[PDB]
């Protein structure tokens, strides 16, 4: 087990920013960390990092304690916003974390390889673009075959065929068996490469799970787009009867709104007879969940289109 | 270790800064100018009160241009909060830091003092090798040490600002104090009380004031004339040897070496 | 030119004393014998304008209290008020009044004449060129000029090849030179006051004299100028605010800024106790005129204290003991009445001021003040200039204010 | 119409930076001019702008010149990276630019309420967020009656509320006749808006129209997410000798890319043979149809994991 | 007109610098402290401050304006304002007028306390001559850092960063300030057969800060020469800086 972080109230100055989570994580799960930007996500990413010390509360991180230099070799972390060292070079700052993590100094420059800077290797880094410090700054995490990677928004300020191969490049990660934590705040884009999520807003957590584990708990319409059907007819009204609510489409199609605890079972109902023919189903996605667990507690919408 | 592969960054990046080898190259070709200007009226004690003052305004600014962006400079540029994360302590990357920065104030005065002996040796004709040897054997391993003072001095303004548009307001006001402020405050402390405010406690502010204590370690077998001295001549009237003034150097780095690491823990 | 017993003189005392009734007299008179007459104050013998008026030829002539007024104007045939043959040892001239445009007291080679208590006022519209001397003293051994008072004649009390000879409390006002020195070896002066005069004290290659308590006010572009004096001994002179401007003529001197003391060729002489006050030069020392002791001094208010337009070192403090300057930044820590660090009164851009006279438009720029300051840290680049180690923190002359 | 460029061709050197381009905004329309850092897109968006001129043809913002300063004064504008006066207000930041765009005062307050920054004005532009200065350079966009929008990247470092509500805000605004244009990097999230993209490569402009007529044109698969299968390999086996890349994404969940004419005939595969807990089928994103038009033009796709 | 609504601005902008602010009460206080030691210890004491205010207005107007044009390119706002109804003349020219009245005020706030220092400290100073020898003195303060403020405008649109503007800032600084009268000394000092002398009261009337020092020592040329002069340094730099900041 990678991170079992286990009963954790972390206070400080008497307020409670984080407050009583149980959040555990596999062995090659990829758990995407989707709080606010402020005490939910970037308090519990410094806890797993052991730069911050849990007040009241076990945070063993790969079956050991959260600061021992065996196990900072074995982790890999990426900043939000980072601007390494302008006057040195892409090599040298890439070398320069080489002898600090004790990786070997021929993997230097596979990395400059395998992410795509070797063309811009041996520049200044004020030359960089923001794009290309991002790929430096991955560079440096995957230094020495981390075990635990822990990314925050990654994904800035890249384009979008490299953002796209990242994702491929954590899977390569997560097919080799190391653990990431992805902390974005892009979430439309990031919920196709997840495996868990752990939606924590005003310090408590407050749910966790799989994409689908949410979705069956968090009762959501869906849009089940059916072109292709029979004779437009008492199998359109049939739900009706059944409690939903067939948009009946002109064109020989149907949009069905479910539950989606009836979820399975509308789609057996007509892909169990003879006239799906190219449906098309749509699910609430990632936002449109964590637009609903703040209506648990929290916030509440704006008027008028504002914020 | 970790001290050294982290010493050898910042000895890779010290060197790549221009504005440091602007003002180390001024260091080398002001100290072969006063040496030359020097050789053509001989004499020996103005030589040597003049290059510790050339080393008073200059080996504190090479020392304060370094390091008052080590920490603030890694804070806001986002890899200090990285660099924890790594298999090191807060304890390390500021002593690292230190030895990094410190092997070049170590060479930017070799260069400055060494092409000075070449200006001497090389210009005056029948000068005494042995007394010019150890005379800038003395100016360079004391150079560096009030570079580490103020080098030491920029860790603790580092620390303790959280901007890097702040920290230069007063790496610059350090530099303006200890140079040539301190030096006038304890001036016109003496003008305007006419030498009657303290006859036994003023030879001891001197040593709140590491350039004061500098001048007075090179200027200690030269003394010659008192107008060269100025306000360093309430020097001769301090009881302490020399062999402290060494001492109270050293003190001057590790008091503020601890403090700066003090700050730096609770960052 | 008729003579002096061919006046009407009432005898009081039979020792060949007589005494000259009040009433007018005319024309030049002559003294060919020892008569020590006197005279009363309203006894105007007033020549007519010709000639020197009261000749004398016979020593021991005691002239005592006559009034004398418009003698002759020639200076080349030396028409004096009482001109003085060397024959005519030890005379005395007490208590007199003098008006014409001449020499006041002509005197050459005698010995031992006592000119005492006069009032010689010279002129008021010749133009300072052609007044004529108020003492005028030519090769003279043993004098006693004492607590005259001349006034606006031409270069005041002029004195050529005299060897002992004291010049006590005389008053001299509004005249081009106030006393003038012509090889005048072994001399002495003491307490003269010398006011608005185009030079204060001329002291011109005369060795070995005592110039001691005199006063110069607020006289024009030269307080003392000394040229080529040896073992001499200036003690006690109060030379205050020398002004600018020019004598007129430029003969011997040229015009000046106003110098309070001006060495030219002196190579030795005790300058001590002495105070320059509010003049634009404190003293100004040539090159050729070195190593002489300067010691305890005051410099006070003036513009630029000393002008010393040389490379070489120059120490100003005989026994440890300096002079007083206004401008001493300095403490005293060991309470003794020195100051604790030495004094340069000249820079390096001081220098260049009198060497380069365009530097003055860049006189106020801040390169110049940051060269000022450079010297102050950087001790290569001073020139070694006219430093005194241990300069006095109180004022030195207390008395001589009064 | 809003934008007509008519066959502009900008150039710096002799290098045609743009070539031959012919954009038609329409006046309702929100459109997204997608493309990599390099002088593709940034060019272009200068153009609509009065900052550079056609060096072979013209554009016509909103039948006119595009620097009048009638024109001026009803086109917002957002850049990327704008970080204001830092020792300013936020209320006399934006009272400043109601002065030079002429808007009257009256709508700055309710401009700051509607971005959600009244309880953070009247305090230093140095004490922001980077959220929450993308926030007041969208308050400053909407100043006067804004015909046009130019939003690029509006969504950095934003709240996913805030990004949520901000695309609620513009859907108001192309329904009040002002028609908008994104240019952003990350892609989904802005294809839920787009009403016709623009992508572009770096030399010419590639394919334009509607997410409809992309999809018609790129017959690009489908991607069929099984949740919660019993095994994994016993189906991974069967998909890719049947013709289907198929990959494994925890411990039970694949994906599967279909033809379409294979689609219908293997959904029934996982209802029937087997019981997956969730189905997910999701269409041809944009940032899948961005891949293919960069192979169209650009580029070959790199290896496996490498960027 | 729009040259007055970016000048509230840089009104407000810069009278929030911390470092203008820190220099401009450093400027006060040196300003008295000047004239606290050359009355207690008129013309020998507005030399001095003519050296004061020679050092301190060059440095006072580049740390206003160095980054101005540049300082906003890179903060992305410079993209911004040319979007709106501006031209590129109005950004410029309405910058000059907002840095133009602080540093403007800077001189009332450091004469200001340096003439209310000896007005009360002489006690019969006589007044009617201190106006217009401080009036010529504030009037001409102004105007030489209105020429640094132009040559700020200049040295802010050629470079690309704002670490190169206080690079460069610094290197106008030393080269207008104490080189280039440092650099007269030496053309004197060490060649005067070379050097005719007579043509020295025209090369300092390449260098503003020489102009400043000769209309307050008030000299071969007239006072009207030297005033037209210093407008002549502010109106051909700021047309420089209209014509730099137009190649952008
Ligand atoms: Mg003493």
């Amino acid at each position: 087990n990678a991170v079992e972080i286990q009963g954790v109230s972390q206070r400080y100055g008497s307020m409670t920013v984080l407050h009583d989570l149980n959040l555990n994580l596999g062995e090659g799960e990829v758990l995407g960390l989707f709080g606010h930007n402020g005490a939910g996500k970037t308090t519990s990413m410094k806890l797993i990092l052991g730069l911050l010390s849990p007040s009241e509360g076990q945070v063993k991180v790969l079956g050991r304690a959260p600061n021992d230099p065996q196990v900072r070799r074995q982790l890999g972390y990426l900043p939000e916003n980072v601007t390494f060292y302008p006057q040195l070079s892409g090599r040298e700052t890439l070398r320069h974390f080489a002898r600090l993590k004790g990786a070997a100094l021929t993997q230097v420059d596979e990395l400059l390889e395998q992410v795509g800077l070797a063309h811009a290797a041996d520049r200044r880094v004020k030359t960089y673009s923001k794009g290309m410090r991002q790929r430096l700054g991955l560079a440096q995490a995957l230094l020495g075959e981390p075990r635990l990677l822990l990314l925050d928004e990654p994904t800035v300020g890249l384009d979008p065929i490299a953002t796209q191969d990242l994702y491929l490049l954590i899977d390569r990660l997560r097919q080799r068996g190391t653990s990431i934590i992805l902390c974005s705040h892009v979430l439309p884009g990031v919920e196709a490469h997840i495996n868990r999520a752990a939606i924590l807003a005003k310090g408590c957590l407050q749910a966790v799970g799989s994409l689908s584990q949410l979705r069956a708990e968090a009762g959501l319409p869906v849009r089940i787009r059916a072109s292709g059907i029979s004779e437009r007819d008492s199998w359109l009204q049939r739900w009706t009867d059944a409690g939903h609510s067939a948009r009946g489409l002109s064109e020989s199609s149907i949009e069905v709104v479910a539950v989606n605890g009836h979820k399975l079972v509308l789609l057996r109902q007509l892909l169990g007879e003879g006239e799906p023919e190219d449906i098309e189903i749509h699910q609430p996605s990632l936002e449109d969940l964590y637009r609903y667990y703040m209506e648990r507690a929290g916030d509440v919408r704006a008027q008028e289109g504002r914020l | 270790n970790q001290v050294w592969n982290i010493a050898r960054k910042e000895l890779s990046d010290g060197l790549r800064n221009r504005w440091l080898l602007a003002i180390s190259l001024l260091f080398a070709v002001l100290a072969v100018g006063i040496a030359w200007l020097g050789a053509a009226a001989s004499s020996i004690p103005a030589t040597i009160a003049s290059l510790a003052s050339l080393a008073t305004f200059l080996m504190p600014l090479i020392a304060l241009l370094l390091a008052y962006d080590a920490i603030v400079g890694e804070d806001e540029g986002g890899t200090l909060m990285l660099l924890l994360t790594y298999p090191l302590g807060r304890g390390q990357i500021l002593l690292g830091k230190f030895v990094g920065h410190g092997l070049i104030l170590a060479l930017a005065v070799l260069i400055g003092f060494g092409c000075a002996a070449l200006a001497i040796a090389l210009l005056v004709e029948g000068v005494e090798l042995g007394m010019l040897f150890w005379a800038f054997g003395r100016f360079m391993i004391s150079s560096t040490l009030l570079g580490w003072v103020f080098l030491a001095f920029a860790y603790v303004l580092s620390g303790k600002v959280n901007e890097k548009s702040s920290a230069a307001g007063l790496a610059l006001g350090v530099w303006f104090l200890f140079v040539l402020v301190f030096d006038l405050v304890l001036l016109a402390l003496l003008v305007l009380s006419e030498g009657k405010f303290n006859p036994e406690l003023l030879p001891w502010l001197l040593l709140l004031n590491p350039t004061d204590i500098y001048r007075l370690i090179n200027l200690s077998g030269f003394e010659g004339s008192g107008s060269a001295m100025g306000v360093l001549s309430l020097g001769a009237d301090l009881p302490v040897p020399a062999a402290v003034l060494w001492l109270c150097l050293l003190a001057w780095i590790g008091v503020s070496l601890l403090l700066a690491y003090a700050i730096f823990r609770r960052r | 030119a008729p003579q002096s017993i061919t006046t009407l003189p009432l005898q009081p005392d039979g020792e060949n004393r007589w005494r000259l009734p009040a009433g007018e007299y005319q024309g030049q008179f002559t003294i060919e014998q020892p008569m020590q007459l006197r005279c009363e104050p309203g006894a105007v013998i007033q020549s007519q304008g010709q000639g020197s008026s009261l000749l004398i030829s016979a020593p021991d002539v005691l002239v005592e209290g006559c009034t004398l007024y418009e003698w002759g104007s020639d200076l080349t045939a030396m028409d004096s008020a009482v001109f003085i043959l060397p024959a005519a040892e030890r005379a005395q001239i007490s208590n007199n009044r003098m008006r014409g445009p001449g020499f006041g007291v002509f005197v050459d080679g005698t010995r031992d004449v006592q000119v005492i208590g006069n009032e010689i006022d010279g002129d008021a519209g010749v133009r300072s060129q052609d007044r004529g001397n108020g003492i005028h003293l030519f090769a003279v051994s043993g004098a006693r000029v004492l607590h005259n008072h001349v006034r606006n004649a031409r270069d005041g009390i002029y004195i050529d090849t005299s060897n002992g000879n004291h010049l006590e409390g005389n008053v001299i006002e509004d005249v081009r030179y106030g006393v003038h020195y012509m090889f005048a070896n072994e001399n002495s002066l003491i307490d003269n006051v010398t006011r608005r005069t185009r030079t204060g004290y001329a002291l011109m290659q005369s060795r070995k004299l005592t110039v001691t308590g005199n006063r110069s006010e607020q006289d024009q572009n030269y307080g003392i100028l000394m040229n080529y004096i040896t073992y001499s001994t200036i003690t006690g002179n109060f030379v205050s605010d020398v002004q600018r401007g020019d004598t007129g003529g430029d003969s011997m001197i040229s015009g000046g800024e106003g110098k309070a003391l001006f060495i030219y060729n002196s190579l030795f002489n005790t300058i001590e106790n002495n105070h320059f006050e509010k003049s634009s030069l404190g003293i100004h020392l040539t090159a050729g005129s070195e190593d002489n002791r300067i010691s305890g001094n005051a410099f006070v208010g003036n513009q630029q204290q000393v002008k010393y337009v040389a490379s070489r070192t120059q120490e100003w403090s005989v026994d440890g003991r300096g002079n007083y300057w206004s401008d001493y930044l300095g403490w005293d820590r060991n309470n003794d009445g020195l100051g604790d660090i030495a004094y340069e009164p000249n820079d390096n851009v001081d220098r260049l001021l009198w060497l380069y006279p365009q530097v003055r438009l860049l006189m106020n720029s801040p390169s110049i003040e940051v060269l000022r300051w450079v010297q102050r840290a950087f001790p290569v680049i001073k020139s070694p200039g006219v430093q005194d180690s241990h300069p006095l923190m109180k004022l030195p002359t207390e008395k001589l204010l009064t």
